[PDB]
């Protein structure tokens, strides 16, 4: 239908600029404004402002003029959001919205990126198994995973046979390990009966250090 | 700037519960007021406009009433696929501005957990750190002791817990137990245990396994 996909997002050191992309599609992208809106945990959700694409004229909440800029490409239909002399605690999920229609409230969001405010170095995960055995099987169930390890920064996103297998699926919310560096696990419960006829996969994105694994995910024997 | 301001920040209830959810402006708004439900990492979904239009696809429990700067959301019947964090949003006055959201949850019926043990796994000892999971699935309510032993003897400081979110459908919860050793320290002992306690088990669970089986 309508759709905002954002593009852009990760890790920047603190005074630095990193720009975000939103790209629309499903209506005529002059007839509506985008709207930029930032969520971290605080201060919550706040706006940051609008641009008209017709015009290019844009409009801000005042607090965010000195490091926030808005833009167009209509060629594109995207809308981007420029980030100048960044602080650590612009950290936050960055979202594009556009109105339900003209001046109503916020109908269609982008999926949020992280932006992260930091100078720590990026880092890819290690992924392994969590095999399926006895000691993880009862009942006609069995509970088999992925361990996600040593990764900065946040986010990983973690599928299970390409998006496929969705049901009874847990992926964690990550650790902060003492070496500053994440970890969580997904795991999925399936039927003991099937592991041999049925295979398992978990997709790993760690889009920060370009990291992309996919893990089979096999019984052991014990 | 019109400041939102959302009372309680969090509540829990039952399904079957009524529900309700209050937003004062510092000025007049003149029902120029939105709310949004959220779902931990997904995006805001448009729930009410104009202070009490249900959107697209809301269920009819949802209501929203008031005016001038005090508005209220209402849950006629809770049920659990309404955990959420709510917000209000005024849509009056630049900036646009938000309350500071009101986190929901579940209270329900107990249910035990299930408990499940990984080993680390040959490729994780290859590089020279073990890490063991102990799995909780599916349990009520949040509140669960586990505790590792190795060798029979109490272990502390090299854990760490991880707990889901409440589902949606049956408002469980789920839970990570990780103890992270070096390979070293690893292969000096042989017994590695997870034991849970937990109100819906009638003693508390062991899970275990040999080191090298």
């Amino acid at each position: 239908e309508v759709q905002l996909v954002e593009s852009g997002g990760g890790l920047v050191k603190p005074g630095g600029s990193l720009r975000l992309s939103c790209a629309a599609s499903g209506y005529t992208f002059t007839d509506n404004y985008i709207h930029w809106v930032r969520q971290a945990p605080g201060k919550g959700l706040e706006w940051i402002g609008y641009i008209n694409p017709s015009s290019a004229y844009a409009h801000y909440n005042e607090k965010f003029k000195t490091r926030f800029t808005i833009s167009v490409d209509k060629a594109k239909n995207s809308a981007y959001l420029q980030m100048n002399s960044l602080r650590a605690e612009d950290t936050a999920v960055y979202y594009c919205t556009r109105r339900y229609y003209s001046a109503m409230p916020f109908a269609y969001w982008g999926q949020g990126t992280l932006v992260t405010v930091s100078s720590a170095s990026t880092k890819g995960p290690s992924v392994f198994p969590l095999a399926p055995s006895s000691k993880s099987t009862s009942g006609g169930t069995a509970a088999l995973g992925c361990l996600v390890k040593d990764y900065f920064p946040e986010p990983v996103t973690v599928s299970w046979n390409s998006g496929a297998l969705t049901s009874g699926v847990h992926t964690f919310p990550a650790v902060l390990q003492s070496s500053g560096l994440y970890s969580l696990s997904s795991v999925v419960t399936v039927p003991s009966s099937s592991l041999g006829t049925q295979t398992y996969i978990c997709n790993v994105n760690h889009k920060p250090s370009n990291t992309k694994v996919d893990k089979k995910v096999e019984p052991k024997s014990c | 700037d019109i400041q939102m301001t959302q009372s309680p920040s969090s509540l829990s209830a039952s399904v079957g519960d009524r529900v309700t959810i209050t937003c004062r402006a510092s000025e007049d708004i003149y029902s120029g007021l939105a709310w949004y439900q959220q779902k931990p990492g997904k995006v805001p979904k448009l729930l009410i406009y104009d202070s009490s239009t249900l959107h697209t696809g809301v269920p009819s429990r949802f209501s929203g009433t008031g005016s001038g700067t005090d508005y209220t959301l209402t849950i006629s019947s809770l049920q659990p696929e309404d955990v959420a964090t709510y917000f209000c949003q005024q849509n009056y006055d630049f900036p646009l501005t938000f309350g500071q959201g009101t986190k929901l949850e579940i209270k329900r019926t107990v249910a035990a957990p299930s408990v499940f043990i990984f080993p680390p796994s040959d490729e994780q000892l290859k590089s020279g750190t073990a890490s063991v999971v102990c799995l909780l699935n599916n349990f009520y309510p949040r509140e669960a002791k586990v505790q590792w032993k190795v060798d029979n003897a109490l272990q502390s400081g090299n854990s760490q817990e991880s707990v889901t979110e409440q589902d949606s459908k049956d408002s469980t919860y789920s839970l990570s137990s990780t103890l992270t050793l070096s390979k070293a320290d690893y292969e000096k002992h042989k017994v590695y245990a997870c034991e849970v306690t937990h109100q819906g088990l009638s003693s508390p669970v062991t899970k275990s396994f040999n080191r090298g089986e």
